[PDB]
């Protein structure tokens, strides 16, 4: 049915007045109608690169020095490449961390750099007051106690929210970052080059079905590259772990999978559940090294 | 609502200046819209 | 409270015989940035109120913002802005 939602979610903000946008739309609408929404009607430039950032939802203390690095190294990658992050919107987690990043070294960069918030529609806190029809919304950050929902991140600039099942729902906004992310690369980055924009994951705290993204991702074809960092908290600082023993395209040195498969179902319990395939899983993320 | 105001940055930089309040009505002036 | 001198723990005292009064006492959330206010130190309410899942209450927030706005405590008005407070529902 027609999206009927659709507008300026420009947040109350704090020091500032931030903007976004919202379009609502289906989880069924394809890949050729997303990109021109987002370039024809936003009047966005075609980026020369896509920066996704994979973590989990509620990643909870990030440390000090990590958060400076972090968003010193990101915002600069950003504004010196005209590049679109793909978040997921949720003040909840990586998102969280990333609009902190750009608060710190803002240099009201949004300018040049356009984060766009990816996420179902209907776990999110005051879903309702933004139905209808170019509409300009108001939108509070306040951190409603015994709100379990989700909040928008203030520092975003644009978000697509994806209809589903219905409210509670959470997870099929998959698809939609996956067929944006083939339909950038299959665009040429100049009008005198012929290579398609490039694809990058960055990858924080990740987590027991990260480390089966990133390992969708050298699957796939052309096969997407994942960057990691230590100092996390899960599965990142885990596959960072995995990464220090291991040899070209080789699954183990002399025996540890009992300690690491220890280790695996140390921090997500599973016990022997299918904490063995999980490790058959860090193995071909150890494998394929060219990329990580 | 209705008591409310659409725009409230212009009713307390009012306030702050009939009340002779410099450095409040300077704060309030960099938030809002219509600067000039 | 001690003052640990070199680990840097618990930095210079002033911090500490103020942040004294705020843990135990239990008081509130609220009462805990009222009385920031009265002192004007922000650095306090900061770090030692705006604490990463500080529950707060209900517009008891909006509450403070009126009391900041009479006495003219301009740090308090920007930082309460900052951290979710509403001038159009205010």
């Amino acid at each position: 049915s027609p999206t009927d939602a659709y507008g300026v979610i420009n947040f109350q903000g704090g020091s500032h007045s931030y903007r976004a946008k919202y379009v609502r739309l289906s989880y069924d609408t394809k890949p050729e109608i997303i990109l021109q929404l987002l370039l024809k009607e936003w009047q966005m430039e075609l980026p020369k690169l896509v920066i996704s950032v994979h973590g989990g939802m509620q990643k909870f203390e990030l440390h000090p020095r990590i958060k400076q690095l972090l968003g010193k190294g990101l915002i600069k990658a950003a504004v010196t490449t005209g590049a679109w992050i793909l978040t997921g919107g949720v003040n909840t987690g990586v998102a969280k961390h990333v609009g902190d990043a750009l608060k710190e070294h803002a240099s009201r960069s949004s300018r040049k750099i356009c984060t766009i918030g990816i996420a179902p529609w209907g776990v999110i806190e005051n879903r309702n007051d933004l139905v209808g029809r170019d509409v300009v919304a108001p939108y509070q950050t306040l951190l409603n106690p015994l709100s379990k929902l989700n909040v928008l991140n203030n520092l975003h600039s644009h978000f697509i929210l994806v209809d589903d099942g219905t409210v509670g729902k959470y997870g099929a906004e998959v698809r939609l970052r996956r067929e944006l992310e083939k339909t950038i690369n299959q665009q040429r980055i100049h009008a005198r080059i012929g290579q398609g924009v490039p694809v990058v994951a960055l990858i924080f705290e990740g987590g027991p079905n990260v480390i089966l993204t990133v390992l969708e991702y050298l699957q796939e074809s052309p096969p997407v590259p994942v960057v990691v960092c230590e100092g996390t908290g899960r599965a990142a600082d885990l596959l960072a772990y995995i990464h220090k023993q291991t040899e070209e395209g080789g699954n183990l040195p002399d025996a540890a999978e009992p300690d690491i498969i220890s280790t695996i179902k140390k921090t997500f319990n599973f016990g022997q559940s299918e904490a063995v395939h999980l490790f058959q899983t860090m193995m071909e993320c150890m494998k394929k090294k060219e990329l990580i | 609502e209705t008591k409310r105001f659409p725009y409230p940055l212009n009713e307390l930089l009012i306030w702050a200046c009939l009340m002779k309040r410099q450095v409040m009505a300077r704060f309030l002036w960099q938030h809002g819209e219509e600067s000039m | 409270t001690v003052f640990h001198i070199g680990s840097e723990d618990h930095q210079d005292i002033d911090v500490a015989i103020l942040t004294a009064l705020l843990k135990g006492t239990n008081a509130s959330a609220f009462d805990q940035l009222i009385l920031t206010l009265a002192w004007d130190r922000v650095d306090i309410a900061k770090n030692h109120v705006f604490v990463y899942g500080q529950q707060w209450l209900v517009g008891s927030l909006e509450q403070a913002m009126l009391d900041a706005l009479v006495m003219d405590r301009v740090s308090f008005v920007k930082l309460l802005i900052e951290n979710g407070v509403s001038m159009h529902k205010f």
